[PDB]
C-alpha cells in the first residue's frame, strides 16, 4: 500500500533508508584510525636532501637480476637417456 | 544403447601371412637399386592418383582432367557439381580470408 | 552426494588398538603378466619391493601369480571379511609401492561418509544433563500453587 | 559386423553382477577358493598376534571331530586306506578343555581382584557372559579363526567355533606360561565388556529384594522410597524421580514413566554403587609387566 516508484535504490525517488548508531560507530572508529595514521606519517627520519641515492647500488642490482632472469631462457638440453629410456616399454620377463 | 549379450568369435589374425610378411619389401628400390625405377612405380591404385596428392578440390579437378571423358554421364555430372561447390566454398568462404 | 550413500559411525574392528594393535590386512594377492606391457610396473615391484615388504609385514600373506592376464590387479582381503580390489594397471614402481602401503594400514571397514569424527562410550562422566538437573528443590516437594 | 569386444566383454561383467544379485551364492571355504596355503596361514596367524606356538600344537588346535568323521566317511566310501594316519590326527578336545577351565579361572581372578564388592553370582555371570556363545563366536570370527578351522559344514556352527577358539587358548597355555595367556585373554576378551552395563549381563529381575539383602549384609538398616521430582502426572508422558534413603541420606536416585519404574531405577543405581560397577569407575588397566 506504500510503493517506491521505479527501482528501489536508483532514481530520483528512492527508499528513504536512515543512518544508524552502528554506522556512526563504524565511521568514527575508521576516522580515529586515520588520524593516528597521519600523526605517524608526519615526521620523516631522513630529510629529502639526506635520502638522495641512498640505495642506488641495490636498485641497480635488482634490475640486473631481473635482466639475467630473462637472459637465461633457452630451449632445455635434450639427453640420451630419454629417447633410449622410451625403449623400456617392451621389457620382457622370461 | 542396448549392447551385445553374446560374445563374438575371437578373431585370429596370423600376422605372418604372405601379405603382412612381405609388406614394404621393395620400398627402397631406387636407392638400393641403382636408381632406375622410382618408388612411385610401386603404387597400385586409381589411375589419376598414383604418386600424387592434393586436397579435395585438386583431387576432383585432376580426376576430371585425366579420366574425364571415360566417365559415365551421372558421375560426370556429379563431378561437375562437386567441382563447382568446392570451388566457391574454398574461394568464397572461411574464417581466415 | 552424502544423501546418495549409506553411512557408518567411527568404528574399530574387534576394539582394535586397545589391548594391542592388530594389523588388519590379511592376504594380498597380485596377478601380473610376464609377457604383456601393462604389467611392467607390477613386475618391478615384485622383483625389488615384495621381499622387503614381506619382511616388514610378517602378518600379511602375499600370493603372487604370473598368468596370461591383461590388466594387473591386486586383491586385498581383510581380517574383517572385507575384500578390496585394485588395478595396479600401468603404474610406476613408486606408485605400486605407495598403493600397497595404503592397503596395508586400512581397517577394511567400508569407505563411506562417517557421520561424526569421534566414537565415545560413557561420554557422560560425572553426569548427563536432564531438565531437572539445575532446578532448585522446594519444601515438601510442593507444586507452584499447591498447599499442604 | 566388426563389433566391440570391449563392449560385449565389459557387459559380461554386468551380466555376472546381476546373476550374483538375484541368486546369492552359498558361502564357500577359503580353502576351496583359488589362493590357499595352509602352512603359511598357520605361521602368519601366530606371527600377527605376537605369540609363539609350536606349530604342532596349533595345527592340533584347529582339528575338529567333524572333519575326522567326514574324512572317515570318504575313506570308507571310496575304499581308501586312511585309518592309522587319520587316527594320528589328535583332535582339539584336551586342548579345548584345558582352555575353558583356565580361561574361566583367569577371568574369575580378574574380576575378583578388580571389583572386590561383587557377589559370587556376579563374577559368575560376568565370566559366563564373556565366555558366552555369542561373544566368543564374534571375536573368533574376526580373528580369522573360522577361516583356519577344519570342520564339516563351512558356515561352522557356533558350538564348533567356540571349541576351536579355546583350543587356541589351551595351545597358548602349553607354549607360553600363564603370564602370557593372561595378557592375551585380557586383550581379546575383557575388551568386549567395554560400554556394557552390569544388569545388562546380570538379568536379575528382583532389584529391590537384592538391594535389601545387600544392605542387610552391610549392616545398613532401612531403604526408603521417596519421591523427589515429577513433571506431569496427568500427561501420557509423566516423569518421576525416586530417591532411596538410608537414614536420611540419599543412596541413589532414578527417572521413570511411573513410580514403579522409577523405584526399579533407583534400585539399579544403588546396586551399582554398592557393587562398584558405575560410569565413574576407573577404565580397565593396560600395562605390561
Amino acid at each position: 500500500r506504500n510503493r517506491i516508484p521505479g527501482r528501489q535504490w536508483i532514481g530520483k525517488h528512492r527508499r528513504p533508508r536512515p543512518v544508524s548508531a552502528q554506522a556512526k560507530q563504524n565511521m568514527i572508529r575508521r576516522l580515529e584510525t586515520e588520524a593516528e595514521n597521519q600523526y605517524w606519517l608526519s615526521r620523516p627520519f631522513l630529510t629529502a636532501e639526506q635520502e638522495r641515492g641512498h640505495a642506488a647500488v641495490r636498485r641497480a642490482a635488482a634490475f640486473q637480476a631481473l635482466k639475467a632472469a630473462q637472459a637465461a631462457r633457452f630451449p632445455a638440453h635434450r639427453r640420451l637417456e630419454e629417447q633410449l629410456g622410451h625403449l623400456l616399454v617392451t621389457r620382457k620377463w622370461s | 544403447f542396448h549392447v551385445r549379450v553374446t560374445l563374438p568369435p575371437r578373431k585370429v589374425v596370423d600376422r605372418w601371412n604372405e601379405k603382412r610378411a612381405m609388406f614394404g619389401v621393395y620400398d627402397n628400390i631406387g636407392i638400393l637399386g641403382n636408381f632406375e625405377k622410382h618408388p612411385k612405380e610401386l603404387i597400385k591404385g586409381p589411375i589419376w592418383l598414383r604418386g600424387w596428392k592434393g586436397n579435395e578440390l585438386q583431387r576432383c579437378i585432376r580426376k576430371k582432367r585425366m579420366v574425364g571423358n571415360r566417365m559415365f554421364i551421372d558421375d560426370l555430372h556429379n563431378l561437375n557439381k562437386r567441382i563447382s561447390y568446392l570451388y566457391k566454398h574454398f574461394n568464397r568462404h572461411g574464417k581466415y580470408r | 552426494t552424502a544423501r546418495g550413500t549409506a553411512s557408518r559411525f567411527l568404528t574399530s574392528v574387534l576394539h582394535n588398538g586397545l589391548g594391542r594393535y592388530v594389523q588388519q590386512l590379511q592376504r594380498l594377492s597380485f596377478s601380473l603378466s610376464r609377457d604383456a606391457p601393462s604389467s611392467r610396473g607390477a613386475r618391478e615391484f615384485v622383483e625389488r619391493e615384495v621381499t622387503d615388504f614381506a619382511r616388514r609385514n610378517p602378518g600379511v600373506v602375499i600370493y603372487v601369480n604370473p598368468r596370461p592376464c591383461c590388466v594387473p590387479r591386486v586383491v586385498a582381503e581383510y581380517l574383517n571379511g572385507a575384500v578390496r580390489e585394485e588395478s595396479i594397471h600401468c603404474k610406476s614402481v613408486e606408485e605400486i609401492a605407495a598403493l600397497v602401503q595404503k592397503l596395508a594400514d586400512q581397517s577394511g571397514l567400508d569407505v563411506i561418509r562417517i557421520r561424526k569424527p569421534f566414537h565415545t562410550d560413557s561420554p557422560s562422566i560425572q553426569g548427563q544433563w536432564h531438565p531437572f538437573t539445575n532446578k532448585p528443590t522446594t519444601l515438601g516437594g510442593l507444586r507452584p500453587r499447591e498447599v499442604q | 559386423a566388426k563389433k566391440g569386444f570391449r563392449a560385449a566383454y565389459r557387459f559380461q561383467k554386468e551380466l555376472e553382477r546381476w546373476r550374483l544379485l538375484r541368486c546369492p551364492p552359498p558361502p564357500v571355504r577359503r580353502s576351496e577358493k583359488p589362493n590357499w596355503d595352509y602352512h603359511a596361514e598357520i605361521q602368519a596367524f601366530g606371527h600377527r598376534l605376537q605369540e609363539t606356538f609350536s606349530l604342532d600344537l596349533l595345527k592340533t588346535a584347529f582339528v575338529n571331530s567333524c572333519y575326522i568323521k567326514s574324512e572317515e566317511a570318504k575313506r570308507q566310501k571310496l575304499g581308501i586306506d586312511k585309518e592309522a594316519a587319520l587316527l594320528n590326527l589328535k583332535d582339539n578336545q584336551e586342548l579345548s578343555e584345558q582352555g575353558i577351565s583356565f580361561s574361566q579361572t583367569c577371568l574369575t581372578q580378574f574380576f575378583e581382584d578388580a571389583f572386590p564388592d561383587l557377589p559370587t553370582e556376579g563374577v559368575t555371570s560376568l565370566v559366563d557372559f564373556l565366555t558366552s556363545e555369542e561373544v566368543v563366536c564374534h571375536v573368533a570370527r574376526n580373528l580369522a579363526v573360522e577361516q583356519l578351522a577344519l570342520s564339516a559344514e563351512f558356515p561352522v556352527p557356533p558350538p564348533v567355533l567356540r571349541q576351536t577358539f579355546f583350543a587356541v587358548i589351551g595351545a597358548l597355555l602349553q607354549s607360553s606360561g600363564p603370564e602370557r595367556t593372561a595378557l592375551f585373554i585380557r586383550d581379546f576378551l575383557i575388551t568386549q565388556m567395554t560400554g556394557k552395563e552390569l544388569f545388562e549381563m546380570w538379568t536379575i529381575t528382583n532389584p529391590m529384594g537384592l538391594l535389601v539383602e545387600e544392605l542387610k549384609k552391610r549392616k545398613i538398616s532401612a531403604p526408603e522410597s521417596r519421591l523427589t521430582r515429577q513433571s506431569g502426572s496427568t500427561t501420557a508422558l509423566p516423569v518421576y524421580f525416586v530417591g532411596l534413603y538410608c537414614d536420611r541420606k540419599l543412596i541413589a536416585e532414578g527417572p521413570g514413566e511411573t513410580v514403579l519404574v522409577a523405584e526399579e531405577e533407583a534400585a539399579r543405581v544403588a546396586l551399582r554403587k554398592l557393587f562398584g560397577f558405575t560410569e565413574n569407575r576407573r577404565p580397565w588397566d593396560y600395562s605390561k609387566p
